[PDB]
């Protein structure tokens, strides 16, 4: 199983799959309603549940407190 | 024979002040290189330690069995003696693996002594081959309050003796109390020792420890995960600085394990 | 599937059974607004849900859940508010 974030505009879909891109385009259809990577048009290691692969940017974290620095 | 040693053994502070004023030396040692200061510390005789230090006793003398005055004070349990020696520059880090102050205080559950040794710059994680870390010995001897003091201070919950982690020693012991404690500070339940065995495999068939290592075989709560990560940013005995964070008091106490 | 909405506007669509890892959400339960959790936290929170469910007993070694220090405090507050 392969765990991915599908992101487009300020929305993010969190799901998992395997096989091919074909049925994956329809997975979106049955969620956000539409007809069926990096700068282009996925493994046990490249997309773990806790580290999903991305398929608008998030808010920026605040500065680290001083006591929490090295 | 020696009146000075003899007085120091029994905590006779009047006899000591008498001997000193008649002209007896304070830095007298036996053939074993034991001074009256060593014996005073061994007995936890704070008045006698004060008197000897005032008259120039040496706080870092080493006996033939590798004992220093600080080591003996850690055997006695007198936190006042330990503290007094640390103030006068008693070396925190001994040369012998046979007489480590921080380990002796830890195996005997002398929390306050442990606390002071750490405060004065002792290595909380010092790993002696044939003993382990101070955390490890405290676990072996089921010294609950040393374990909690060491963990709270930032001791590495996973360094024990060789490949045997503290969680292992605790499992053999069957301490349900110490097991929960080590897991709160992030002990690895999936670690294997020199025999390939994991902690759960060393606990009696009839214990709730087995269910504890296995029911919590899943992942910790995200709050637990955040706590481990945040505490990992502070150095030894710096975690109090969590006070200075802009955070609800409930969470500061959670991070401080209070 | 449920819609979790962060404080700066991001919309997170996750499996309902996963989002049920938060007791706080389980109570409120098809669209949950979070006026205090920012997107860079809520995203990590959803990842934790995925991680939690997937590894909630797979007889394998569970891997470390990565947490950068800069997000730890806000994430702890979120974990506290969400009971997970």
């Amino acid at each position: 199983d392969v765990f991915l974030m599908i992101r487009r505009h300020k929305t993010t879909i969190f799901t998992d799959a395997k096989s091919t891109v074909f049925e994956l385009k329809r997975i979106v259809e049955g969620i956000l309603k539409r007809p069926p990577k990096d700068d282009q048009l996925f493994t046990s290691q490249t997309a773990r549940p806790q580290a999903p692969a991305t398929v608008e940017p998030f808010s920026s974290p605040p500065e680290l407190p001083d006591v929490m620095k090295p | 024979w020696s009146p000075m040693h003899e007085a120091a053994i029994h905590g006779h502070q009047l006899s000591l002040r008498n001997l000193i004023s008649q002209g007896w030396a304070v830095n007298i040692i036996t053939a074993d290189h034991v001074s009256p200061l060593h014996e005073a510390c061994l007995g936890g005789h704070l008045s006698c330690v004060k008197i000897l230090l005032k008259h120039g006793a040496q706080v870092n003398g080493v006996t033939a069995d590798w004992h220093t005055p600080l080591f003996n004070a850690c055997v006695s349990g007198s936190w006042d003696c330990v503290n007094l020696l640390l103030q006068h520059g008693a070396s925190v880090q001994p040369e012998s693996d046979l007489a480590s102050p921080i380990h002796e205080a830890a195996r005997r559950g002398h929390v306050e002594c442990v606390n002071s040794l750490i405060a004065y710059g002792g290595n909380i994680d010092h790993k002696i081959s044939h003993l382990g870390t101070p955390l490890y010995l405290a676990c072996e001897n089921q010294q609950r309050a040393c374990v909690k003091k060491l963990l709270e201070s930032g001791a590495d919950v996973n360094q024990g003796k060789g490949q045997d982690s503290p969680l292992h020693a605790v499992a053999r012991t069957a301490s349900e109390e110490l097991a929960c404690l080590l897991m709160d500070f992030g002990a690895d339940t999936q670690a294997k020792n020199a025999e390939g065995k994991r902690p759960v495999e060393l606990v009696p068939p009839e214990s709730p420890l087995a269910q504890l290592f296995l029911e919590r075989e899943g992942p910790p709560s995200l709050m637990q995960l955040c706590r481990l990560r945040i505490r990992k940013c502070f150095g030894i005995q710096q975690h109090h600085k969590i006070t200075k964070l802009v955070l609800p008091e409930d969470l500061k106490q959670f991070l401080l394990h209070l | 599937y449920v819609k979790l909405i962060s404080s700066d506007g991001h919309e997170f669509i996750v499996k309902r059974e996963h989002a049920l890892t938060s007791g706080t959400i389980k109570a409120m339960l098809n669209e949950v607004n979070f006026r205090e959790i920012p997107s860079h936290v809520l995203s990590k929170v959803c990842m934790y849900f995925t991680y939690k469910v997937r590894y909630t007993n797979s007889s394998t070694e569970i891997p470390e859940f990565p947490i950068a220090p800069e997000i730890a405090l806000e994430l702890l507050m979120a974990a506290n508010f969400l009971d997970c």
